[PDB]
């Protein structure tokens, strides 16, 4: 059959939010509350497309 | 002389009767005290229930809010 597509390892580099899980879990509220509209647009396009390599951005 | 005799009035009292005093409360009482434990009991499980599942539910919309980044 055909060959995988892949993104190359420069396409998945970006700056990683390298906290804990507590950190997360202790302003897990407002982080839902104020950036909400990212979140949301980048779940409804995960939903949608149903591929990991076409939601990277 | 000298023997080993009663006195002239004899000795006293000695029981040989069967003595059960009979203590205890009647079946209404245990039965009643039964009920209302059951009633508090259930009362208090009713109110820390409720309050553990609001405290799961907040748990479960902090997942929510958590869940795109990971």
């Amino acid at each position: 059959p055909g060959i995988v597509e892949l993104p190359s390892l420069e396409d998945l580099k970006v700056q990683e939010v390298k906290v804990s899980s507590s950190v997360l879990k202790a302003a897990a509220h407002h982080y839902g509350a104020q950036c909400d509209k990212p979140n949301k647009e980048f779940m409804l396009c995960r939903w949608e497309e149903k591929d990991p390599r076409r939601c990277l951005e | 002389v000298k023997q080993d005799m009663p006195p002239v009035g004899g000795y006293g009292p000695i029981d040989y009767k069967r003595n059960l005093p009979r203590r205890g409360l009647s079946g209404y009482s245990m039965f009643a005290v039964g009920i209302g434990a059951l009633l508090f009991g259930y009362w208090s499980m009713m109110r820390w229930n409720r309050e553990r599942r609001r405290l799961q539910i907040e748990d479960f919309e902090a997942r929510i809010a958590l869940m795109p980044l990971l």
